[PDB]
RNA sequence: CUGACUGGGGCCUGUAGAGCACUGAUAGGGCUAGGGGGCCCACCAGCCUACCAAACCCUGUCAAACUCCGAAGGGUCCCAG
RNA sequence: CGCCUCCUAAAAGGUAACGGAGGCGCCCAAAGGUCCCCUCAGGCGGGACGGAAAUCCGCCGGAGAGCGCAAGGGUAGAAGGGGGCCUGACUGCGAGGCCUGCAAGCCGAGCAGGGGCGAAAGCCGGGCCUAGUGAACCGGUGGUCCCGUGUGGAAGGGCCAU
RNA sequence: UCCCCCGUGCCCAUAGCGGCGUGGAACCACCCGUUCCCAUUCCGAACACGGAAGUGAAACGCGCCAGCGCCGAUGGUACUGGGCGGGCGACCGCCUGGGAGAGUAGGUCGGUGCGGGGGA
């Protein structure tokens, strides 16, 4: 590379959410970040966050069977 | 009726009529055709009457195939000028035709309609004509 | 030369698993990286305040390489192009600083992607090569609200020796490119 | 030559002649030229400007 | 379909080729380096020299020099004194420079 | 009635001059040309307006060289 | 003795003719972006056209200012009558 | 109404008409010299804002792009594109030719002086090329120090440049 | 003097595109590194240096295949120098000498010079 022109970089810990701690390179050595591959949704098996639903609706209201037959 | 939708220069020098027909000398398509017997400027006008003709004696049925087209633009000075002072304004549009080419053919028709159609035909254009129908000569060209 | 987990994890777990998937016949036809060439089409720079110093800033602390200027082959009216105007960069990131940013673009930067469903699995460029957009530079771990005038995206070329996108994809999704589908 | 394409001498700034005879365009060349060139009087390059012609 | 190297060979071997003179080229391999001045209105060689040929050692640099040497002194044996440096695809610089100091020190002409 | 036409220019006096087996000397002009139809070889000069003349005294001889394009070259006597 | 003219040999040329590879023109068909129109709809997508029709392809052509080709001739120099 | 390019123009040159079509009367201090490096348009596929078309990646792609402006010729084995150093956009000449009624117009190796670039071979006396122009007379300005009406000066002129 | 390779030319596509196969001892390349010389409008991709673990995957070389590209008869014709006729014309014919383009048959997956390095 050319000097003087370039960011340097160095030895870099980026630290997540979930406490995870990354040991890679950046041009800053110590990183704070919300969240990270290990704890995200998307990849973390189908951690299904929020909404474990089933959707729930529409057939399934289910209040209830008591109309007569 | 048939002229260029654009053209590289507006008029073009005469030339000349010599010579048999550069090509488009068997036929092609169809099964009959009107061939050349001799030279001309065959105009827009008595290309579009041999067509009309046609038409007329197919009243529905039949397929034209014209094989010649009038791109050479036809000059003519305005009335009663001198000669000098540029070239005149087009007036309309030509084919250029040498004795052995294949004007017209048709096709989807019986002997005796093509035979006619073709007659009619030839009596719009300015030159003599033979009628011609497909051979084997035609199909191995 | 560096080692990096990303690296180091494609000659270990990625070479081998790509020789038993395909049966390559030479250690030389099994898919490498070749470069990851970062774009930003920007253009919002033309005239307005072509100091996109501060873009060029914000990438070289994201790749930690300077980018180079791209300036237009042609003038152009409905886009307002002077011919020779700066309207974008283009980082070449290859061999250890490529695989330092695509660790963290995997670890760290997709993640942070708003609503991320995973990346698109038909930008494959059909020839073993795969192209993604970014909408917003606060993705990556170096660069902070507080740094930041204006939101800009940047397209991201990855570059790779196989010959078709059925090895292609293997290549990047066993080095750990999350894909939607 | 045009009303800013103008035509302009060049002078031997030891000597003090006029050697060349050139042209500029002093919208886009608004500073007088300088110009080493060969001075036939003192035989050797010497910086030369623009003078007015 | 041309490259950057078959493009850069001929712009600089044709300059050479057009002031006539016999054309020391130059060839310059990973781990060799070649030298052959050629006639090139007879299409033929008339003086070589290779590390290849010398069985030379190590440093490619100091190895380029003495072919330099090598490659004069067979030559001025033969008459030849002027000459043209072809640089061909390659820089002037590094192992073709020192090719090029050595046969210059051999007193090749150029 | 008028024409916006009526202008053509001179005539320039364009092509070879000397062909293959003429004599000639240097400085002879064997060629004047518009670009490069001919192109200048051995012994042979190009002037900036493409013009090729005898670097030496000699005899002309053309070349068709494919691709390469057609040369000019005098033959030293 | 160098001449007109002629014989041999080299070099130069872009016409006649022809061709369509370029620039343009071109009938018909095929294939197929783009519109027009008709089903079906405004949840945005579909479907069908004997409608006009781009690029491309095939058959068949056209050109002073087109040429992938290309004569007969012509010009010029050398030897000779 | 002069000049340039094409056609007419009959395959050397030349060739008319109030014949068919267009352009010039500028420009560039780099758009010039040299060294080094680089290669296009366009098609398909891929990519945030981003579209037929901005920038990026891939494959195909000999030149259809570029070359300041008309056209033609030329051209990537660069004349195109980028950068470094530069002013040869020289001064004194000039073998030999192109063209040609004259006068003009054009090309130009080479020697000398003092330079630029290059390691060198070498290239450079403006610009890829063909238009961008105007004889003489009269006069202006800078230089030269050649003439100076008995003599020394001066007036005024010659000469070189403009 | 034959065979392979490395340079460098000539002929200027019968030499090209595409498909298949093949070569690493030698050579060549990719390759391993980026301290050093040198270098990136960013990038050791290129250029450049120092190397020698690996691989002929890429490139290159050498083979094979006629889908494309390219080359291409013979015959006949167009046209024509010269010499003759005919037609009121547009135009048309004859003699002598020259003779295309298209197309058909067919050919082609190069040939060769110089010098190095290796092998018989
Ligand atoms: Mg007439
Ligand atoms: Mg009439
Ligand atoms: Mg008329
Ligand atoms: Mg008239
Ligand atoms: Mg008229
Ligand atoms: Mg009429
Ligand atoms: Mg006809
Ligand atoms: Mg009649
Ligand atoms: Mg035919
Ligand atoms: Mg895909
Ligand atoms: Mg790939
Ligand atoms: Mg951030
Ligand atoms: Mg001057
Ligand atoms: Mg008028
Ligand atoms: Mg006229
Ligand atoms: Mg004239
Ligand atoms: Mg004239
Ligand atoms: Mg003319
Ligand atoms: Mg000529
Ligand atoms: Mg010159
Ligand atoms: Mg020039
Ligand atoms: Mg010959
Ligand atoms: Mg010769
Ligand atoms: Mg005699
Ligand atoms: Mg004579
Ligand atoms: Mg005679
Ligand atoms: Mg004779
Ligand atoms: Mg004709
Ligand atoms: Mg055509
Ligand atoms: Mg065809
Ligand atoms: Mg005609
Ligand atoms: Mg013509
Ligand atoms: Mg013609
Ligand atoms: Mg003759
Ligand atoms: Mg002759
Ligand atoms: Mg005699
Ligand atoms: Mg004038
Ligand atoms: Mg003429
Ligand atoms: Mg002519
Ligand atoms: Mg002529
Ligand atoms: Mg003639
Ligand atoms: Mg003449
Ligand atoms: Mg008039
Ligand atoms: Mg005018
Ligand atoms: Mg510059
Ligand atoms: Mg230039
Ligand atoms: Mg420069
Ligand atoms: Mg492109
Ligand atoms: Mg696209
Ligand atoms: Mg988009
Ligand atoms: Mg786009
Ligand atoms: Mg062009
Ligand atoms: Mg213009
Ligand atoms: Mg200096
Ligand atoms: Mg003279
Ligand atoms: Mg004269
Ligand atoms: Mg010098
Ligand atoms: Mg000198
Ligand atoms: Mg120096
Ligand atoms: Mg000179
Ligand atoms: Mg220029
Ligand atoms: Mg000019
Ligand atoms: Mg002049
Ligand atoms: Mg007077
Ligand atoms: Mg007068
Ligand atoms: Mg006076
Ligand atoms: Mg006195
Ligand atoms: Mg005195
Ligand atoms: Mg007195
Ligand atoms: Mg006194
Ligand atoms: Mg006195
Ligand atoms: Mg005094
Ligand atoms: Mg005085
Ligand atoms: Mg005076
Ligand atoms: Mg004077
Ligand atoms: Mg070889
Ligand atoms: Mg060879
Ligand atoms: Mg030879
Ligand atoms: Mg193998
Ligand atoms: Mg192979
Ligand atoms: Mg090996
Ligand atoms: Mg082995
Ligand atoms: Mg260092
Ligand atoms: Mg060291
Ligand atoms: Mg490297
Ligand atoms: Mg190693
Ligand atoms: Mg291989
Ligand atoms: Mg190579
Ligand atoms: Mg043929
Ligand atoms: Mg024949
Ligand atoms: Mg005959
Ligand atoms: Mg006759
Ligand atoms: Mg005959
Ligand atoms: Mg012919
Ligand atoms: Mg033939
Ligand atoms: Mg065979
Ligand atoms: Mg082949
Ligand atoms: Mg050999
Ligand atoms: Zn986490
Ligand atoms: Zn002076």
């Amino acid at each position: 590379m050319k000097e003087g022109i370039h960011p340097k970089l160095v030895p870099a810990r980026i630290i997540c959410g979930c406490g995870n701690v990354i040991e890679t390179y950046s041009t800053k050595p110590e990183i704070y970040v919300e969240v990270c591959s290990k704890c995200h949704p998307f990849y973390t098996g189908q951690q299904r966050f929020v909404d474990t639903e089933g959707r729930v609706e529409r057939f399934q209201r289910r209040y209830g069977d008591s109309y007569r037959k | 009726m048939l002229m260029p939708r654009r053209m590289k220069y507006r008029k073009q020098q005469r030339g000349r009529l010599k010579g048999a027909t550069k090509g488009g000398d068997y036929v092609a398509f169809g099964d009959y055709g009107l061939v050349a017997l001799e030279p001309a400027w065959i105009t827009a006008q008595q290309i579009e009457a041999a067509r009309v003709a046609m038409v007329r004696h197919f009243r529905r049925g039949g397929k034209i195939f014209i094989r010649i087209f009038p791109d050479k633009p036809y000059t003519k000075k305005p009335l009663e000028v001198r000669m000098g002072k540029g070239k005149g304004n087009v007036e309309g549009y030509v084919a250029v035709v040498k004795p052995g080419r294949v004007m017209f053919e048709v096709a989807g028709v019986t002997e005796e309609q093509a035979m006619e159609a073709l007659r009619i035909a030839g009596h719009k254009l300015p030159i003599k004509t033979k009628i011609v129908r497909r051979d084997a000569y035609d199909e191995a060209q | 030369p560096l080692d990096v987990a990303l690296k180091r994890k494609y000659y270990e777990e990625v070479r081998p698993e790509l020789i038993r998937r395909f049966g390559y016949q030479n250690v030389w036809e099994v898919p490498r990286l070749e470069k990851v060439v970062i774009n930003q089409g920007l253009g919002e720079a033309k005239e307005d305040a072509r100091i996109l110093e501060k873009a060029a800033q914000e990438l070289a602390l994201i790749t930690g390489q300077k980018p180079a200027v791209t300036r237009a082959k042609k003038s152009i009216s409905n886009f307002k192009l002077r011919k020779g105007m700066p309207i974008g960069l283009r980082v070449t990131l290859r061999r250890d600083r490529m695989w330092i940013f695509l660790e963290k673009l995997l670890n760290v930067a997709l993640p942070r992607i708003r609503d991320f469903r995973g990346l698109n699995p038909n930008s494959f460029d059909g020839r073993g090569n795969y192209n993604l957009g970014l909408r917003e530079q606060l993705i990556f771990p170096e660069i902070t609200y507080d740094m930041v005038d204006a939101l800009r995206g940047m397209d991201i070329a990855v570059v790779t020796t196989a010959e078709t996108d059925e090895e292609a994809r293997a290549l990047l999704e066993l080095l750990g490119f999350p894909f939607r589908k | 030559a045009s009303e800013v394409r103008i035509k302009l001498l060049l002078e031997c700034t030891e000597c003090k002649r006029r050697n060349y005879a050139t042209e500029k365009n002093k919208r886009n060349t608004p500073n007088k030229l300088e110009l080493r060139k060969y001075c036939p009087w003192c035989r050797k390059h010497t910086v030369h400007r623009e003078v007015k012609i | 379909r041309l490259t950057a190297y078959e493009r850069r060979k001929f712009r600089v071997r044709n300059r050479i080729k057009r002031t006539g003179r016999l054309r020391l080229s130059v060839f310059r391999s990973l781990k060799h380096i070649y030298a052959q001045i050629i006639d090139d209105e007879k299409g033929v060689t008339l003086v070589s020299a290779s590390s290849l040929a010398l069985k030379l050692k190590g440093n490619k640099t100091e190895v380029a020099r003495q072919v330099g040497r090598a490659l004069a002194e067979k030559a001025l044996a033969l008459g030849i004194k002027q000459v043209a440096f072809d640089r061909g695809p390659y820089k002037y610089h590094g192992r073709v420079k020192a090719l090029a100091e050595g046969a210059r020190e051999g007193g090749l002409e150029f | 009635g008028s024409t916006r036409n009526g202008r053509d220019s001179q005539a320039k006096r364009l092509g070879v001059k000397r062909y293959e087996g003429q004599v000639v000397r240097a400085g002879n002009i064997l060629v004047r040309q518009r670009g490069t139809r001919f192109k200048p070889g051995k012994n042979v000069g190009m002037g900036r307006d493409f013009t090729l003349f005898a670097l030496v005294d000699g005899v002309v001889e053309f070349q068709d060289r494919g691709r390469l394009g057609r040369y000019v070259h005098v033959r030293p006597l």
